[PDB]
């Protein structure tokens, strides 16, 4: 995810007068040669945004050597990898008996080890493009690294969910941080209507969770996909109109949120009931209305992003039909 | 990346336990040779992990030459646990203060919390403790004595029956203490008693011991005649070991202390 | 899996200690040296390897200062586990008081304020409450939240102690 960040830091000046001839331009230009695509303090660092205070240019005190220091705090704009994020595009470089060795083709630099145990995996041959997903693990940064060290698997659909039953109101100022969250969503949609609707339905109808019918696209005029199955007599809500509507204070959060599998991960709709008619496997998790809808709107972010790359990596025929190896293995872990 | 020029402004102070030695630690000594052929043997006493002093290789952990390494500390798995010998004393003070069933002090807090916090525990183990009855066990606290052929050998004299405190009997004991107690009687929560007991020790960076000094053969020998106890061992209050394997015991927490505290 | 191993994973941490009984059931040994409680209130340590039967679980909400959380985003290589925890700590978050709040009764008082559980199937509720939180703090969300709130913050008191003042 791409986001800003701070940072302090301390530079070394070999040449101070020179340096004080142009502060500012001076002091951007070294910090973009020394932090820019480059891991430190936990985050990789993508663009260096500006600098928000400095002190002035002190002169190094334990040497001779007439050179000077800077302490610097400048804004960055940097990205951090979560578990279970879906990435639509690594290059399979390395693959032995031991492991298997993959680096994302997008704007995220990660290098992805993968475990040769799971039979999704050794399928995926050198120079194949598979799009994987993050396993449950934190991704390590070591400082001074080009890329992200990270776990993962091919991203085979999973069949369960979650349900979270909220037993707190959502505030106004909760509701405010979360327009952040659907004004991404809002950006990613309007970036995925300019892309081609055959890829996409395509792509959803291979990641579905189900098998689709048949040719049935569902319309809400925010989000253009295939339709797939329902949940006996439930309707589902959108999410985007709900958070809209509860920074108005005209609906209640309460209850039990479920995305099953019968929903399109990339589309906008939930699923709201006031009991658990949801046939989880598990004790619903209780928690309040806002890390509900947190969780649901990053998840959103996440599918569409991940539809988004999918497009606009396989832009041709060709690659589908290079990589049918794995789509078929993707097409078979389905549930009937 | 570049590393900023800084400047040192305090220094602090504290007792090393074994989780500091774990993880400042960049290698694991697991073998007594010396050499493969002419460079270092891995796992060694003087791996080139810990530092470098040839030309002929470089640091492995910093990639530079002799003059430009500092050096890096190693661990040293114990078999069994070691006292640490600059503290034996503290030990001392902490074995007349707390019960030697729960953990719970034998003197009363209370009658100290108005002295200043460096001489808390001292006045709290000069009074007499032997003989008073724990008020949570109700375990009548034995007399610690110290053992004069030795720096660091204590025992338990209850009502005349003499038990061996070992280090692994020491460590057990002093982890039942809680740090309400440690802060009740004037220490900090990094001076925690259970840090008193090491079961991994600290091989010093080679640059500390240049020569690959006669320092290294204190270290060689402690290595070798570590391997001489079993892993496996356990040692119970009241268990009497075998004459072979405490003697074993005996010559390496003193090779660990003539290591740190010899002539001194 | 089972009760017992779920309880050994939940007693790592230095919050939620433990109440010992003498009813000889829901016996469960740590991997550390863990401190922990007994009816009627006394505060004892047990070593890395004690039979403790369980009476009941107790997690401890720890109050910090917004300062600490100013101080970690100062820092900013500290880790959104950490910096969501101490958030919640702080009061800047509710985070740990919403998957909680599992509570039986007022069935055991002391200093500390917290969760007590003292039965069966709550206290199988509250680890699984203990583990959704930690889920949710390792998730995605709640690390595009913890970094947003930690860099405004930091960013409003930098725009307060140069742009609003000199």
């Amino acid at each position: 995810m791409i986001d800003q960040k701070i940072f302090e830091t301390t530079l070394n000046i070999d040449d101070p007068t020179n340096f004080c001839t142009n502060v500012e331009a001076h002091l951007l230009k070294e910090l973009e040669n020394i932090y820019v695509g480059k891991c430190f303090k936990n985050s990789f660092i993508l663009n260096i945004t500006g600098v928000i205070q400095r002190s002035p240019c002190f002169i190094m005190r334990t040497n001779n050597s007439g050179r000077g220091y800077m302490h610097v705090r400048f804004s960055a704009v940097v990205s951090y990898l979560n578990a279970f994020d879906l990435i639509a595009a690594v290059k399979i470089i390395k693959n032995d008996s031991n492991i298997i060795l993959g680096e994302s083709l997008l704007t995220e630099p990660v290098t992805i080890v993968i475990p040769s145990s799971e039979s999704q995996n050794n399928v995926a041959e050198v120079g194949q493009i598979v799009p994987v997903q993050l396993a449950n693990s934190s991704v390590y940064y070591i400082p001074g690294r080009q890329q992200a060290s990270a776990t993962g698997s091919i991203f085979i659909p999973k069949h369960t969910f979650s349900v979270y039953h909220v037993q707190e109101e959502l505030t106004q100022e909760q509701a405010l941080n979360l327009t952040k969250l659907v004004n991404i969503i809002e950006m990613l949609l309007e970036s995925r209507s300019k892309k081609d609707f055959k890829q996409i339905c395509f792509f959803e109808k291979l990641y579905y969770t189900y098998s689709i019918s048949s040719d049935e696209i569902l319309d809400l005029k925010i989000w253009k996909g295939p339709k797939g199955k329902e949940m006996s007599r439930l309707k589902p809500c959108n999410v985007l109109s709900f958070l809209y509507d509860a920074l108005k204070n005209k609906n209640s959060s309460l209850g039990f949120w479920a995305r099953p599998p019968n929903l399109l991960k990339s589309s906008p709709l939930a699923y709201q009931q006031d009991q658990n008619s949801f046939n989880a496997t598990e004790l619903p998790i209780i928690c309040s209305a806002e890390v509900m809808f947190v969780t649901l709107l990053k998840e959103i972010i996440n599918y569409l992003q991940f539809i988004n790359d999918l497009c606009d990596t396989f832009n041709n025929e060709q690659l589908i039909k290079r990589h049918e190896n794995i789509w078929m293995l993707i097409e078979q872990r389905k549930i009937g | 990346m570049e590393a900023g020029y800084a400047e040192i402004a305090a220094v602090q102070f504290n007792i090393a336990g074994d989780n500091d030695h774990k993880r400042q630690g960049v290698m694991e000594v697991t073998i007594s040779n010396l050499f493969e052929g002419t460079l270092p043997a891995e796992g060694g006493i003087y791996d080139a992990r810990m530092g470098t002093t040839d030309h002929h290789y470089k640091c492995i952990t910093c990639s530079h030459q002799r003059k430009q390494c500092m050096g890096h500390p190693g661990i040293l798995q114990m078999h069994a646990p070691v006292l640490q010998p600059l503290f034996i004393a503290e030990i001392r003070r902490w074995l007349r203060v707390i019960c030697l069933n729960c953990g719970a002090p034998i003197v009363d807090l209370k009658r100290y919390e108005h002295l200043i916090r460096p001489k808390r525990l001292i006045e709290a183990a000069s009074s007499q403790t032997e003989g008073k009855q724990c008020y949570v066990c109700k375990a009548v606290h034995p007399k610690i004595v110290k053992d004069s052929e030795d720096y660091f050998t204590f025992w338990a004299d209850q009502q005349g029956k003499i038990d061996k405190l070992y280090p692994q009997i020491i460590r057990e004991i002093f982890s039942r203490v809680t740090y309400d107690t440690v802060v009740k009687l004037g220490r900090s929560k990094n001076s925690h008693p259970e840090k008193l007991v090491l079961k991994a020790i600290q091989i010093p960076p080679i640059s500390i011991r240049p020569g690959i000094h006669d320092i290294n053969n204190v270290i060689q020998y402690l290595v070798r005649k570590n391997l001489l106890i079993p892993k496996d061992l356990q040692i119970v209050r009241g268990q009497k070991i075998p004459l072979n394997i405490d003697r074993n015991l005996q010559t390496i927490q003193q090779l660990y202390y003539n290591f740190l505290l010899d002539s001194v | 899996p089972i009760e017992a191993y779920i309880r050994q994973l939940l007693v790592d941490p230095d919050v939620v200690p433990i109440v010992s009984e003498k009813k000889k059931e829901l016996r469960v040994r740590p991997s550390t040296r863990k401190e922990i409680f007994l009816i009627n209130g006394t505060h004892l340590a047990v070593p890395a390897e004690a039979p403790i039967e369980i009476y009941g679980l107790k997690l401890r909400l720890k109050t910090f200062s917004p300062q600490c959380f100013m101080r970690m985003a100062e820092i900013g290589s500290f880790s959104p586990e950490t910096l969501g925890y101490v958030a919640s700590g702080a009061n800047l978050t509710n985070f740990i008081r919403v998957f909680m709040k599992c509570v039986d009764q007022e069935t055991w008082k002391k200093n500390g304020e917290g969760v007590v559980v003292t039965t069966k199937e709550n206290i199988i509720q509250f680890t699984h409450q203990y583990i959704e939180l930690y889920k949710f703090l390792r998730s995605g969300g709640h690390s595009w939240l913890i970094n947003r709130l930690a860099e405004e913050m930091v960013h409003r008191k930098l725009d307060r102690e140069d742009q609003g003042s000199h």
